Formats: structure tokens, C-alpha cells, sequence
RNA sequence: AAAUAGGCGGCCGUUCCCUGGCGCUUGGGCCUGGGCGACCGGCCCAUUGCCAGGGACGAGGGCUCGGGUAGAAGACCCGG
RNA sequence: CGGCCGCCGAGACCCCGGCGCACGGACCGAUUGGUCCGUGAUCGGGUAGGCGGGCGUGCCGGUGGCGUAGAAGCCGGGCCG
RNA sequence: CCGAUAGCGAACUAGUACCGUGAGGGAAAGCUGAAAAGCACCCCGGGAGGGGGGUGAAAAGAGCCUGAAACCGGGCGGCGAUAGGAGGGUGCGGCCCGAAAGGAAUGAGCCUCCCCGAAGGAAACCGCGGCGACGCGGGAGUACGAGGGGAGGGGACCGG
């Protein structure tokens, strides 16, 4: 159905409008997790992601929350975080999701529009990361 | 003939239901404008096999285009994700 | 609580204690490539001696004799059956295609008088027959198709990453098996031209200790250890000894834990698999690289080896063969494989050619 | 009685047994073992239970018992007792169909079922002045088999 | 069993007949008016395909046996 | 944080039909009870407790019925309350 | 009045079996059928066990009238080896059946036209404001709308 390039677009905003998207059971996929934005001081993002991971929940018993290292699967345990796995639809929804590392389509993108907060303009936005480089110090692979 | 035709959801309070009534997309339907149309345009869930629930929808929910439907027997959600027709 | 601390027993670095996924070890991590030369080579081990040695190796002294336990280990001569491509991917490394040979030379066998029907083994390799891996049904034509894909995947050009090797054993004097064992070496060198022209070179030879290693550097181990079987939280783990005079208890954790947590943690100790772990031990000096043994015509670089009697659950040593410093983690007739280190002591630095000046002849027994 | 479905005349023969001093869960494990099968397999495989050969294994009843090799459940017994028992019924059912005018060997199994049945009960001795249950099942078991052949 | 549920190389399964009924049901080529094309109409081919009645063949693997470098059972490894 | 506009969103409130209660009116009966109409916006949650109506069980009496062409009892289904 | 977990301790082998040194304490245990015809004769089975045939009727075949529940086997329907919990209610899909006590061929699920119609109640489109979000007037209390009536088609289940 959808194929998103998400070059260029803040996380939060495009994370809402696919996952209500995927529980109308339309397929998005999205490309690109890597080029995407966050907004806001790198030290408290990094700490933040960081943190979740750390755990250690008792001391392993390999359950609690973990939270993986690259920028592609930061995005996807996201966009499932904003969806309802535990139930049908969004299980059903998890599935018609997917992300795709780097791009392996030869096909055009498509974007959310709007310029409000779901865009940046580099020199307009005062703090910034791209989300790839996080994932690069926690361990991941840009 | 029909157009597309989404039921997302029930009309819902975060903790409360309402089975009574459900929240429709239609597809084309960009405004609360458009959808006025689609009234008492019946809606029809289509399930594997032969079994036919009529509903019609009767009212605007949006804000944008997405109007409320009521059936004769109120639908599973089990479908999310209906039809309506240009009768 | 007296606030006295007691470090942890045992690790969790060399956890979980579970059986090994196979009796071939397995491999991710490939040491350093500077050197269009075969990286990784096997053996069984044959047992043990002890050796005295002229210091070389770096330590308390340079020029006073040393003692130095010793692991002789028989390696088979090694054939390589293909040529293993990879492609890099997204996610990882996937091997896009190979070229196996499924030609058929006649081996290098003997065996077996009776005498009637000598019966041929001319081995066409009726040991790959014997290895439990599958082969077409028409030689020639195999081959050449997949040498057209090779040739392809040079052309592309940088589609293609680095070039392993799928390598396996010939057992061509050794009674413990009769079966192939299989696993890869990488061959490095520095670009991936310089290892598909002599993985192509390689195929069809029989190789030797010479080729692939060089003494008196420092090599890692890779091994599968000694089964030991389940054994208790005071084997696996570690445990002291507590008060007075105990019957009761003796061995015995007391604590998993305390009532809230409502748990049990994984690092309490308890019984379960000990041994049949999986190990890589850095840095062991090679002593010594010949073949035969027992005899040698030359007095210096040995004058050969075996103990009179064998040794201890092993055959006959008569191969080519490496002697190894200390320690080799695995069982007797147990298949091992050598790994170059990745990188060696540099506070101690490797001396080639390291002076060896007597070798045991008694029996372990 | 029975508990399925007769036509006698040519195409069951049927024959039961009751007060088999046996334990009913054993009964349970060959019945759904054997069922489906024709009467010789049916043989076949009772006398090699006997030799203690192929397993017969635990399924719905199975707790605190060590597994067997090969394909077939994880958990796995012997229970000849049972077999030879059981092998007393099938030779019944076998010469009875056979005056009946059906040829045994063919006839498949349809049914097999075991039923609990009355309990032989008394006391053995327990410490603190105390007696307990002591006791064996007695177990009836029934067979129908039908004839199947083009 | 990483649900984005992997990658490779090899090995396997990879069917018949009478009689009745059907075939742009299935599949291809050509002409011309209409169509960008698929498609309608005209021409040409099928040892064929389909339904109903009966019908073949059997790669891998365990169990087996002799022992263990393995092991509470089971498993594992090796040899036959 | 200081304004504002459009919406969403209860069993509430509005609205059709029905039901009980309370009260009035009428009728019916041999007692208890029942029915028909009207009024209620200002009647309808509920533990202790108070009251009021019905149901069921065993046997007795009167009365009036049923049963081997199948009673009670048992098990599943249908209908009413 | 009770009716066999009741009523006498006890419908009977009861003041028994049994307990306690003793004084004393103390149960449970009713039903074949018309007739015992209480199982011959025949087949099978080591078989005193057990199965078929043999009775008006053996869910009348030996503590045998009836023959519940818990519970146990098998079979039928459904679900079933990636997925969430007072085990359900309420509402709707799939599969399953339903002859029987229900309504419906004098027309079921279902389709279609027309009208009446409580509370409620638009749009397109037009003109004018509002910084804007958006609002007024007209369309228009119209379209629609719970609920009610007639006609018409199809042809078997619908509730449950």
C-alpha cells in the first residue's frame, strides 16, 4: 500500500500516524529508519534510551523490558509501543508493519506533508539528533 | 458501486464502549461536509460465507469525514473494517 | 550481617552451562589478516608430554632451561571441498553461492589384507560417501555450472565480499572416525581478488602443519571441553565450607534467595551441565611442528617422537603433526581447531623458532 | 455391555472382558495405542510389548516416568500384564468370528475402550497408630472389531 | 520460536486407464473493425485439460547391532 | 499561562412504547383478590429492620380429574412466568 | 406422624460385628421375576474368571425394582501446540443441528417501491460578518429519523 521514505521527519509524529494506520489494516511500511529525526538534547535522549536497556530487570531471568541498540529497531519497538500487541488488531497490526533497513525498494516514497512538527528544518529546530547516531553509541549499526 | 469503508472502532470513551453505535471512515470523504452524503446509506459487513448484516449509518462523527453507524444487530469489531454502498 | 563482602564464585562470562550445538566448533570472530595464507586448521588430540625448552619465551629469564607441559596432537592432512562466496546484507553476512567439487580423484587409502577380495576402496572418496552430505549425479557439470557462478560474482565486482573456505578432514590413519568432519576457514589476505585466486588453487590439495602455521608464534585454541556429565553447585560454581561440624549440610547453597524478591535469580549455584562447553584459550606457544613419528634422521629440530606403547586411549601417531604449549581444552580423541590469535602479548613478544632441547619418550602411563 | 454401534450378523464380531485384575490407566495407554489397527498388527504389537521391545507410550496419564527412544511420545512403559490380558480378549473375538463367517485377519479395530470398574479395597499399615487404602482396580475392557476389505 | 519466523549447497516428492459428460472450462498463434492493452468477432492447433469410477510409487529418518571421546532416563558420538 | 471556537463524550435529561407502586373513579366475586380508566414533573438504588403479595414441599378433608393404548421417578429438548 | 443418611440402639445376620483391663461403649447391612424356569444344551476360554445363542421383557441374569450426581473410557460436534487470567455477561462473526413441544407456504431469513413520522436534525449552494478557528440569514424544521400501514418479488427456514 504505503511506502513512506522517513528521511526528514521527527519520530514521534510519524510513529502515531502509522500506527493508527496499521490498525485500520492498511499495510505501511516504512524505509529509512536511520535518516529520521528526534528533537531535544542528545544527552537526555541518549541517557533515556539507554537506560531501557541497562536492565537487568531481576538480574536476567530473559523477560522485562529490553530495548535493542539499532536505529531501524529503536523505530519498530516504537511504532509497536504505540499499538495494542496484546490484542488482536494490533497483533494482526504488528505483522502489516514492517521496517526495512537501508532501502532495497526501487520504488518512490511518500511523506506526511504538514511542516508543524512532523518535518524539521535543520537550521530552525535548535536541538536535534538524527536517531541513527544514537543507535551508533549504544551498539547498533547505522 | 460501493465506497471503502472502514470501521475503526466503536463509538468509545477510553474505559467506556457504547456497542450501540460505531466509527466509520469512508474513504473520499475528507470533511464532515462530505459525509453527509453517506446518510442512510446502508452499510453492509461482509464476512466469509453467507451470513449479512445491514446497518445504516445516520449521523456525522467527524471534525474530519468519518461518520457513526448503527445495524439492525451492532457488529463484532471483530471486523474493523466494513463496506458501505451508493444506494 | 557483618557488612563483609565475598566476591562472586563462579562467572557468568563463560555462562550459560549448556551442551554444545555441535561436536565441530563453531566460529564468528576470525583473527587478524595480513597475509594471503590459510587462517584456522584442525587436529585430534593425541595426548600429552612434557617438554624442556631453551627460553625464547620471554619471562624470568632469557637463557635458563625450562619446563614446559606439552600437547602432541595428530592432525590429518586437510582438503578443501569448496569454495564458500558471501554477499554482505543488510542485517549481516549471507553467503550468496558456492563451489563444491564433487569430482572424484581416488584417495590416498590403504587398509586391509584378508585376502580374497581386496574389494576397492580407490576412494573416489567413499569417506564423502561416508560423510552424511549429499552429492549430484553428474560430477563434471556441477562443478562447471557453479565455477560460471564464481566467475560471475568476481565480474559484479563489489557485489562480492570475502571468500571462506569450506574445509574438511581426511582420515587417512586415524581409528577414531571414519567420517568427514566439516567446518569453514576464512582465507585472508587484504582484498577479495587475492583470496578467490588461491582458494581456487587450494581445492584440490592435500595440505599440511607447513602451510597454514608457523612455529613460535601464539595461537588460540577453539574447542569443544571434556563432558564431565551434571554436576553439583560445589563443582560448578564454587562453594566454602560453613561452622562447627556439619552433617547435615556440607554441600549445600542454604540461600537461593530472600522472600520478597519472589523469584529465583540465575545466579544462585546449582547442578546441572558441567563440561561440553565451548572454550577459546589465548595464547599457547607453538613448541613444534614436524612429521612422522618415532625416527628422525636429523638430530636437531627433533629426533622424533611417540612414547613406546602408544599412549592412553590413543592410536598410533603417524602423521604430520603439531606440539603445542600447555593446556588444550577438549578430551582425548576429542576433535580440536586452531585459530591464530587475533592479536598476541606484546609486553612478552613471540620469538620464531623457539629452541627446543629435549622431548619427553616415556609413556603417560 | 458395549458401548458402540453393532451389525453382528457379517460385518462386528464383539467379545468383552470384566474383573481383569489390571490398572485401568495401562488399559488406557495400549487401547488408544492399539485402536485403528487390524487384529494380526494388533498381535504383532502385543508380542513385542511382552518381549519388552516397542514402548507403549504415556500420553494423557504420564507424569514422573522416563522417556523411551524413537518416534512416539517422550514418555513411554511397558505394561505386560495388560498385554497378555488383552491378547485373551483378541483370540476371542478371533475364533467367535470366525463361526460367525467373518475372516478375522482382515477385520479391522474400530473400538476399543476400558472402563473402571469395581475396587478391590482393604487396609495396609501407615506409622502414628494410622491405616490406609490398599488397593487394586479391577478393570473391564471391551472390543468391537469390524470387517474392512474391497 | 529474531513473527522483518534467516542464508547456502545437495538430496526428494514432482503419475495411469475404459467408458460417459464438458472445454475461447485450460493453453497458444494469425486477420479485421473497436481498444494503449486485456478484451468481442472471424480463422487455425492440442499426444491435451477437467468431472465422475478403479488405479502407482516411497527420498529422508528412527528402532536394530558392536562400543564410547558421551551419559540419571531419554540424548550425544563412532563404527557395522 | 491569558483568551477563544468547533467537537467528542453517562444509566443523567429529552423522547416513543411497556411494567410495577401510590392515589382517585367504576365494575366483579361467596372471602382473599382481580379487571378497566385516569392522575403522578414534583412515584421507582438499597444493608439492618418494618410491611405487603406470590411460589414450592409433605400429609389430611371435601370437590373434581388422570393411569399399562404407559403413572412417578430419571435424562435432553420445546413453551410460559 | 415417619418411611430406610428417616423413624426406635436396632424393618436384617442387634444389643450382633467390633472397641475397651474393666466400668462401659457400639455400627452398617431391605426390593429377581408370572414361575426359579436360579442358567440345560451349543461355541469359546488354562480358567471357579469372562464373551455370543438360550426370558413376555435380562438398563428383570444373582444385594438382580427404578438405577441420579461427582467421576472414568470411548465417540460426535466445536476449539486446539504466538500467545493473557474470578473462568463470565452483553453484542456480533465461523462451524454445528433443528422431526418432535414454537411461528412461518393462508409465506421464513431476505429484496424493492410509497406514505404517515416523537424527540432530534444536515449538506451542496447563495449573501454578509469574524484577525482565525468559525458564525448568521435562506435552503429548512426540508433530507433524514425511532415507531406504525399497504403493495409488490423470491421461495425455506427463523427463533432458539
Amino acid at each position: 500500500m504505503r511506502i513512506i521514505n522517513a528521511e526528514g521527519l521527527i519520530l514521534g509524529r510519524l510513529a502515531s500516524k502509522v500506527a493508527k494506520m496499521l490498525l485500520e489494516g492498511e499495510e505501511v511500511v516504512i524505509v529509512n529508519a536511520e535518516k529520521a529525526v528526534i528533537t531535544g538534547n542528545r544527552d537526555v535522549i541518549f541517557k533515556k534510551y539507554k537506560q531501557r536497556t541497562e536492565l537487568r530487570t531481576l538480574t536476567n531471568p530473559r523477560r522485562g523490558p529490553f530495548y535493542p541498540k539499532r536505529s531501524d529497531e529503536i523505530v519498530r519497538r516504537t511504532i509497536r509501543g504505540m499499538l495494542p500487541w496484546k490484542t488482536d488488531r494490533g497483533r494482526k497490526a504488528f505483522k502489516r508493519l514492517k521496517v526495512y533497513v537501508g532501502i532495497p525498494k526501487e520504488f518512490q516514497g511518500k511523506e506526511l506533508e504538514t511542516i508543524i512538527e512532523a518535518h524539521v528544518s535543520r537550521l530552525s529546530r535548535p536541538k536535534y539528533v538524527t536517531v541513527g547516531e544514537v543507535a551508533k553509541f549504544l551498539g547498533g549499526k547505522f | 458501486m460501493r465506497i471503502k469503508g472502514v470501521v475503526l472502532s466503536y463509538r468509545r470513551s477510553k474505559e467506556n464502549q457504547h456497542n450501540n453505535v460505531m466509527i466509520i471512515k469512508p474513504l473520499d470523504v475528507n470533511s464532515r461536509e462530505e459525509a453527509s452524503k453517506l446518510i442512510g446509506r446502508l452499510v453492509l459487513w461482509k464476512s466469509p460465507s453467507g451470513k449479512i448484516l445491514k446497518g445504516k449509518i445516520v449521523r456525522v462523527h467527524g471534525t474530519k469525514g468519518a461518520v457513526r453507524a448503527r445495524f439492525e444487530k451492532g457488529l463484532p469489531g471483530q471486523a474493523l473494517g466494513d463496506y458501505v454502498e451508493i444506494v | 550481617m557483618g557488612k563483609v563482602h565475598r566476591p562472586r564464585r563462579g562467572s557468568l562470562g563463560f555462562s550459560p552451562r549448556k551442551r554444545a550445538k555441535s561436536i565441530v566448533p563453531r566460529i564468528r570472530s576470525w583473527p587478524k589478516e595480513t597475509e594471503v595464507r590459510m587462517l584456522g586448521f584442525a587436529g585430534y588430540k593425541a595426548g600429552m608430554t612434557h617438554i624442556l625448552m631453551i627460553d625464547d619465551e620471554p619471562g624470568l629469564t632469557n637463557g635458563k632451561e625450562i619446563f614446559m607441559p606439552v600437547t602432541i596432537i595428530e592432525t590429518p592432512p586437510l582438503r578443501v571441498f569448496g569454495i564458500r562466496a558471501y554477499r554482505m546484507g543488510y542485517l549481516g553476512l549471507e553467503t550468496a553461492t558456492e563451489v563444491i567439487v564433487p569430482d572424484f580423484p581416488l584417495d590416498n587409502y590403504p587398509a586391509k589384507e584378508r585376502k580374497g577380495k581386496p574389494k576397492p576402496k580407490m576412494t573416489f572418496y567413499k569417506l564423502l560417501e561416508r560423510r552424511i552430505a549429499t552429492l549430484p549425479k553428474n560430477y563434471t557439470q556441477e562443478m562447471f555450472e557453479q565455477k560460471l557462478g564464481q566467475l560471475e560474482d568476481m565480474i559484479k565486482e563489489g557485489e562480492i565480499v570475502d571468500v571462506r573456505a569450506i574445509v574438511a578432514t581426511q582420515p587417512w590413519v586415524i581409528k577414531l572416525k571414519k567420517k568427514p568432519e566439516v567446518m569453514e576457514y576464512a582465507i585472508g589476505g587484504t582484498s577479495v581478488e587475492e583470496k578467490f585466486n588461491y582458494i581456487k588453487e587450494k581445492l584440490g590439495k592435500e595440505l599440511r602443519v607447513g602451510e597454514v602455521l608457523k612455529e613460535g608464534e601464539l595461537l588460540d585454541v577453539i574447542a569443544v571441553t571434556k563432558g564431565k556429565g551434571t554436576q553439583g553447585p560445589v563443582k560448578r560454581w564454587g562453594i566454602k565450607l560453613r561452622a562447627h561440624k556439619d552433617s547435615k549440610g556440607r554441600r549445600k547453597v542454604g540461600s537461593i534467595g530472600p522472600w520478597h524478591p519472589a523469584r529465583v535469580m540465575w545466579t544462585v549455584p546449582m547442578a546441572g551441565q558441567m563440561g561440553f562447553h565451548h572454550r577459546t584459550e589465548l595464547n599457547k606457544r607453538l613448541i613444534a611442528i614436524g612429521e612422522n613419528g618415532k625416527l628422525k634422521l636429523d638430530e636437531n629440530t627433533e629426533i622424533e617422537i611417540t612414547p613406546k606403547g602408544g599412549f592412553p586411549h590413543y592410536g598410533i601417531v603417524r602423521s604430520d603433526f603439531m606440539m603445542i604449549a600447555g593446556s588444550v581444552p577438549g578430551a582425548i580423541k576429542r576433535i580440536i581447531r586452531v585459530r591464530p590469535a587475533i592479536r598476541p602479548p606484546k609486553k612478552k613478544p613471540p620469538v620464531q623458532r623457539p629452541q627446543i632441547t629435549y622431548v619427553s619418550v616415556e609413556s603417560k602411563q | 455391555g458395549y458401548s458402540f454401534q453393532n451389525f453382528d450378523p457379517k460385518r462386528m464380531a464383539r467379545a468383552s472382558a470384566r474383573d481383569l485384575r489390571i490398572s485401568p490407566k495401562l488399559a488406557v495407554e495400549v487401547c488408544r495405542e492399539l485402536r485403528g489397527m487390524m487384529l494380526n498388527d494388533a498381535l504383532r504389537y502385543l508380542d513385542d510389548v511382552i518381549a519388552l521391545k516397542r514402548p507403549v507410550p504415556l500420553k494423557r496419564y504420564n507424569d514422573s516416568q522416563g522417556h523411551k527412544p524413537g518416534k512416539g511420545f517422550g514418555p513411554g512403559r511397558y505394561p505386560v500384564k495388560v498385554a497378555k490380558a488383552i491378547k485373551k480378549v483378541l483370540l476371542n473375538v478371533k475364533n467367535n468370528a470366525v463361526q460367525k463367517g467373518l475372516d478375522p485377519d482382515k477385520l479391522k479395530i474400530i473400538h476399543i475402550a476400558a472402563h473402571k470398574g469395581p475396587v478391590l479395597r482393604g487396609w495396609y499399615p501407615r506409622a502414628f497408630g494410622r491405616a490406609t487404602p490398599f488397593n487394586e482396580q479391577t478393570t473391564h475392557i471391551e472390543v468391537v472389531v469390524e470387517e474392512i476389505r474391497r
